[PDB]
RNA sequence: AUCGAAUCGCCACCUACAAGACUGGAGCUUGCUCCCUCGAAGGCGCCAAGUAUAUUCAUGAUCACAAGACA
């Protein structure tokens, strides 16, 4: 289910100068604004954020409205919300986006060969499995044609044509 | 539309392979009529070849009654002395979308006509479009981000059916058959999709380990 | 301080430093990666000899405006680069009127320079990956945003 | 005459059995230019000024993005009816074609959505180029 | 067969569907907790059929429609 905007809710900033940073709701002003703060982020001191610019995460620390900086820091460290968030796939995707954004031409080359290497080995593994259990279009077509072909070739006339036109080759 | 024998002969003489122009297929389902038409018209003027499908599922804000009345007011306008040469009131939803795009275009210039002729409109998804490639949407012209859900809204096919469109049932049955065929074919090839997914998974254990580390760094492993 | 009329005066940007790896943006070898060797005197064009064995690029001069000098460099202090003078690329006047024809002296210069350049690449810790980097071909793909990239 | 279905069957069986999951690889000549389209000329409601062209470039959707392309070379490619003189007409006879190019440079960004203004060498770009492809090269390079 | 042309991303994994007041799955406490594949990628393609032991590239001489283009 969706995550509510509550005191202690962890959020990610969608757009603006703090894009892709995490904070704590800490307080609610009205239907449109909140007071976000994160002690562990340098640029995430207590400030006002519009609710349209925040993405509510799944973690809620136990704090009261308009809590002190020390109370927030202790609750954050105790709850382990940031450590739990770091292990999820969305956090990894966010970090990887920064890596791509600051990547050089050499790093782009390294990713390209790494992805192509995985692509090559995926093709190898797929071919090995597809030989045994036909799942591709060509292997399925071959497996359906094989039974009729063997029957059509096991005749005397088929043998004569095969042998004559092969020995000619 | 049928190619001439001269064109077929020239293609055979040249030995060229089958050619398809760069065409964008837009699924117009739950798309705002004016916003989609404005976006399409701008892209047509920029030189894109655009084919729109499922025109009968476009949306207009407001109740169906007031939208039907608006079309009926449009229908009543005709050249009194000679209704032929008068305004031509097309009832098909695809024709409705084409007219909306046309009004957004400078239709009385060769450049405007070229942009207009670069657009093809369909009700539902015809077979020649089904397998051409992935369909697209217009995020800024989508109903679920444009209309407040409380407000009533009109479906273009329902509006057109009561003002003169006669093929609503034909399109509905064709769409039902197409989805059933697509669902059966999507039920098939699932083994192929699953096999490729497992093949990619097993590639990590067979590929160089530093290549894996690069993939993890850029969030692909 | 340096005289503007001297052969040593230069205005070339820092990114096109000797040893850096450049992407060729124009000419016959567009899209190929190459190694910057030097700048010809009098604020002249760059000289690139990204080893012909790796990508086919010979010892050719190129204007620095037609190259993207990437931040990935190679230590080429062991490469002499001294025999590469402005006289190498000069040509005699032609009077009034199939393996490629290369003069012997040009062939020897290419041989020695490429061999030393290859050796320097081997000496690098990431040399095998950088050798593959030199073999790679740059192209603008659909969806690319080169204006947004670091190089 | 014997039916061809037998030899076709043998050939089809061999090709299906020898088919591997090979993919298509783009090892052709690389594209070194960004692809754009000529939206038109600079204009107000009073009319247009054909000495300045407006080019929309794919993946360039911000004014900061269009700033990066200031001073880059711009080329419009088309063809005529007859083969006329080109660059390296004598040196490279393979270049002789009806294909022609008109060159220019990017002067400044236009608007806030990545549009740029382009001035062509001497003459203005023909109005028949409106809606057609424009090539924006990466040279002259500041990198 | 005139005909030299402008176009420059391929797919037999996107090319099925529907919902944005909410479709990964549970619990009751109904907005929180727990489980999971952890909810922010359609797959490839970008120069060794693959990440290595490699390998012909020039004199097309420094930009010029890529001098080619069946991936
Ligand atoms: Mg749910
Ligand atoms: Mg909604
Ligand atoms: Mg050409
Ligand atoms: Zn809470």
């Amino acid at each position: 289910k969706s995550h509510y905007i509550c005191a202690g809710r962890l959020v990610r900033i969608l757009r603006g100068p703090r894009q892709d940073r995490v904070g704590v709701i800490v307080d609610i002003v009205d239907a449109n604004r909140v007071l976000v703060e994160n002690p562990e982020d340098a640029k995430m001191w207590r400030h006002v954020q519009n609710l349209k610019n925040v993405e509510p995460l799944k973690y809620c620390v136990s704090v009261s409205r308009n809590c002190s900086a020390k109370a927030l820091k202790d609750a954050l460290a105790s709850s382990k919300a940031l450590e739990k968030y770091a292990k999820t796939r969305t956090a990894a995707r966010v970090e990887a986006k920064k890596a791509c954004a600051v990547s050089t031409d050499f790093e782009r080359y390294q990713l390209r060969v790494a992805r192509r290497s995985r692509a090559h080995w995926a093709r190898k593994v797929f071919d090995e499995k597809d030989a045994k259990t036909p799942v591709s279009w060509h292997k399925v077509a071959l497996k359906k044609m094989l039974k009729k072909a063997a029957k059509m070739d096991s005749t005397e006339g088929a043998k004569r044509r095969m042998q004559k036109a092969i020995a000619a080759r | 539309a049928f190619p001439s024998r001269k064109d077929a002969f020239r293609a055979q003489r040249k030995g060229a392979k089958k050619h398809r122009p760069e065409i964008i297929v837009i699924d117009l389902k739950d798309h705002v009529l004016g916003r989609a038409a404005a976006v399409v018209a701008k892209q047509l003027l920029l030189g894109k070849k655009i084919t729109v499908v499922r025109c009968e599922q476009l949306n207009i804000a407001g109740t169906e009654i007031r939208n039907k009345i608006k079309y009926l007011q449009y229908l009543r306008k005709r050249k009194l002395t000679n209704p032929t040469k008068g305004p031509f009131h097309h009832r098909a939803p695809s024709d409705v979308f084409v007219r909306t795009v046309r009004s957004m275009l400078p239709r009385y210039t060769k450049r405007g006509m070229k942009a207009l002729n670069s657009l093809v409109a369909y009700e539902g998804i015809p077979p020649n479009v089904v397998r051409t490639g992935g369909r697209v949407v217009i995020p800024r012209a989508q109903r679920h981000v444009c209309y407040r859900s409380e407000r009533p809204y009109t479906v273009l096919g329902n509006m057109c059916k009561h003002v003169g469109w006669k093929y609503s049932d034909v399109v509905a049955n064709l769409e039902k058959a197409r989805v059933e065929k697509a669902s059966r074919h999507h039920e098939k090839q699932a083994k192929l999709r699953d096999a490729w997914k497992s093949a990619r998974k097993e590639a990590l254990a067979k590929m160089p380990k530093h290549n894996v580390e690069v993939l993890k760094k850029f969030g692909y492993a | 301080k340096v005289s503007r009329k001297s052969p040593e005066y230069t205005t070339l940007r820092k990114s096109c430093a000797p040893g850096a790896i450049a992407i060729i943006l124009a000419g016959r070898f567009r899209g190929r990666r190459a190694v910057i060797l030097k700048q010809l005197p009098h604020n002249g064009p760059l000289v690139v000899s990204g080893p012909m064995k790796y990508n086919g690029v010979p010892i050719r001069r190129i204007d620095s405006r037609y190259v993207i000098a990437t931040s990935t460099t190679v230590d080429i202090s062991s490469v002499d680069t001294a025999p590469i003078t402005a006289e190498v690329f000069q040509r005699p006047k032609a009077e009034k009127p199939k393996k490629t024809l290369v003069s012997d002296a040009r062939a020897q210069l290419q041989k020695k320079i490429d061999a030393a350049l290859i050796a320097a690449i081997k000496k690098d810790a990431q040399g095998k990956e950088k050798a593959g980097y030199l073999r790679s071909v740059f192209t603008v793909k659909p969806g690319d945003a080169p204006h947004r990239w670091n190089w | 005459t014997t039916s061809k279905v037998h030899s076709q069957r043998s050939k089809k069986l061999h090709q299906l059995s020898a088919k591997t999951s090979r993919v298509n690889r783009n090892r052709k000549a690389p594209r070194l230019y960004m692809k754009g389209t000529l939206a038109g000329y600079t204009r107000g409601l009073h009319g247009q000024t054909k000495q300045t062209a407006l080019v929309r470039v794919e993946n360039v959707n911000t004014r900061e993005d269009a700033t990066w392309y200031v001073g880059k070379r711009v080329c419009y490619v088309y063809h005529g009816k007859k083969v006329k003189r080109c660059v390296r007409w004598s040196k490279a006879p393979a270049r002789r074609s009806t294909t022609r190019a008109l060159w220019g440079r990017v002067t400044r960004p236009h608007g806030n959505a990545g549009m740029m203004r382009v001035k062509f060498n001497g003459a203005s770009v023909p109005a028949s180029a409106i809606g057609r492809r424009i090539r924006v090269y990466l040279y002259p390079s500041q990198i």
